[PDB]
């Protein structure tokens, strides 16, 4: 048992991938957000999505699918 | 501790982390997860934060104890 | 003249929660991520504590070992506006009560939600809840919120633990 | 009730912005934005506190309307004396839904109702308001 979970939710709709999801600082003051380009449910809406803490702070949408 | 391990997203609902040749630290998931990230996310230096194949996210910061 | 020791993980307020605790004259005006260890002293209403303030950063968190002989008793900020770390700040207090020396003291523990003032914050019944503050059954605790700026919360906390270590 | 009146600001425990809204019937209400539980344990006072001050309001005040009724029930009987009557405030409104052909009166009271009549002169449906909790009896 390593592995100390933290987080599980299943309402998050966030249908990302392994390559357009970063982890990094953000506004400075040593606080990594993560910033996420995330497809619409089915991929139609593209959405720019980003985390801080465990609660979305601000989605906003994207010209095309990143 | 110098762990530089390749992650592996399987899609039998678990993920194993793979360093050279040896399985070790492998997790279970409700769903299959399609992307896994590992960073210092929020002020820990060992967060690793999945998204399920159906949505929803998970986020699990690792013990620094690792005839 | 007795000896407490005060915990928290990184950036968790508590150079500012001893800070806020010193007398009007003698109090500190900046505040900096310490490093290492260091000695502080604060006058309650009938007592007066000293703890060894350090850093709460993730490889700088073995040496809490060190100091867990002298203990009469443990305050344990936490930041109630820290929904992601809580987990962190659970499995910390877990480790701490069963060391071998703190496993059966039966010390007092007063618990600091610090940054009350946040709006991304907690109420004090939701992170005990979150906390797991019902694992314990040896020891009298008692968290309390408090916002480690405008000085609001600590008088009471400490004057409940200088009644409970009297008591 | 029906609120009257809205301001921003602070008005206890400074140093957290709250909304003061005086309501109808006078209950002046704030919202603020500071949590209530802040301290727990292993087992709030001010929950008692005001308990207390409340039993301690309602026995006197019981005390003193008890005899006062008393007094004046046995004083109701006198011949040439007239009970006068309470009078109070009913803030209605008449007004008529557009996206419906239908008025929808509203009555408030300071107190709370017992009962409402209805009386008509005129062939009219009394639809029924989800809102409302009260009962019917046609
Ligand atoms: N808004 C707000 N900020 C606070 C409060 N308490 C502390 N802070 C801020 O966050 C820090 C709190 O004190 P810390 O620096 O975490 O105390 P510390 O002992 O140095 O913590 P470590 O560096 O982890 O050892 C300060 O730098 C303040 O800027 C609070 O009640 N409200």
């Amino acid at each position: 048992s390593k592995w100390l979970d933290s987080l599980s939710d299943s309402m998050a709709n966030i249908h990302t991938f392994s390559a357009c999801l970063a982890l990094a600082d953000f506004h400075g003051d040593g606080e990594y957000k993560l910033a996420m380009g995330d497809l619409g449910p089915d991929g139609r809406q593209p959405r720019l999505k980003v985390l801080k803490g465990h609660t979305l702070v601000s989605q906003k949408p994207l010209p095309d699918l990143p | 501790r110098g762990l530089q391990a390749v992650m592996a997203a399987l899609a039998n609902e678990e993920v194993r982390i793979y360093h050279d040749k040896v399985l070790l630290n492998v997790i279970r998931t409700p769903e299959a997860v399609t992307s896994l990230c590992f960073g210092r996310y929020g002020r820990e230096d060992n967060t690793l934060i999945m998204t399920t194949l159906g949505g929803g996210l998970i986020i699990k910061i690792l013990k620094r104890t690792a005839k | 003249e007795v000896h407490v020791l005060c915990l928290g993980l990184d950036n968790s307020g508590k150079t500012t929660i001893i800070n806020k605790l010193k007398p009007s004259n003698a109090q500190s005006q900046d505040i900096v991520p310490t490093i290492g260890f260091s000695i502080q002293k604060f006058k309650s209403s009938s007592l007066s504590f000293t703890v060894f303030d350090m850093s709460g950063q993730g490889r700088y968190r073995n040496l809490w070992e060190h100091y867990y002989k002298e203990g009469q008793a443990i305050i344990f900020v936490i930041d109630s506006s820290d929904k992601l770390r809580m987990v962190v700040a659970k499995e910390e207090l877990r480790t701490l009560l069963n060391h071998p020396d703190i496993k059966h003291r039966r010390i007092p523990i007063l618990f600091f939600a610090n940054k009350m003032d946040l709006r991304d914050a907690l109420t004090s019944v939701k992170v005990s809840q979150l906390l797991c503050l019902e694992d314990i059954k040896d020891k009298p605790w008692h968290i309390c919120a408090s916002d480690a700026i405008k000085g609001e919360g600590l008088q009471e906390g400490v004057d409940w633990l200088q009644d409970q270590i009297q008591s | 009730e029906s609120v009257t009146s809205i301001q921003g600001g602070c008005v206890g425990k400074d140093g957290y912005d709250e909304i003061v809204v005086s309501t109808y019937s006078g209950w002046i209400t704030g919202l603020t934005t500071e949590p209530v539980h802040k301290e727990s344990g292993p087992g709030n006072q001010e929950m008692q506190n005001k308990i207390s001050s409340l039993r301690s309001e309602l026995e006197q005040l019981q005390y003193k309307v008890l005899q006062e009724r008393e007094k004046y029930q046995q004083s109701s009987q006198s011949s040439k004396a007239k009970s006068a009557v309470p009078s109070f405030s009913v803030n209605d409104k008449f007004t008529l839904n557009k996206d419906d052909a239908s008025y929808s009166l509203i009555l408030e009271v300071q107190t709370a109702i017992d009962n409402v009549l209805i009386q008509s002169d005129v062939p009219i449906d009394l639809l029924d308001v989800d809102k409302n909790s009260a009962v019917v009896s046609f």
